[PDB]
């Protein structure tokens, strides 16, 4: 019974074909490779509040 | 109109430039000044 060891072994090449039908099977995602350098956070501006146009006559 | 008044005009354009024109944080222009000049209107009168 010494030949288990040896056959697979020999055999192990149908582990490529076990591979591949398991990536089928497989569901798959992805990333959207994430960006760096927000190293500087803008504020608005300088803001001043007033009254709007008066309409004068 | 005097140096009391103001005058507008709005503008618009369908050009990139114009058209980011949705968030700003400053907006600088130079222009060149100009002179409006008045014509003349007879005053249609059935008399005189």
């Amino acid at each position: 019974a010494s030949l288990i060891y040896r056959q697979l072994l020999t055999n192990s090449y149908s582990v490529d074909l076990y591979d591949e039908i398991e990536q089928i099977g497989s569901g798959k995602t992805q990333n959207v490779t994430i960006n760096p350098g927000p190293f500087a956070q803008t504020r608005y501006a300088p803001v001043n509040w007033d009254h709007g146009e008066i309409n004068d006559s | 109109i005097k140096e009391n008044s103001y005058v507008y005009v709005d503008y618009w354009d369908d050009s990139k430039a114009f058209r980011n024109i949705v968030y700003v944080r400053s907006l600088a222009a130079n222009l060149n000044s100009v002179r409006c000049t008045g014509g003349s209107y007879h005053f249609s009168l059935p008399v005189g």
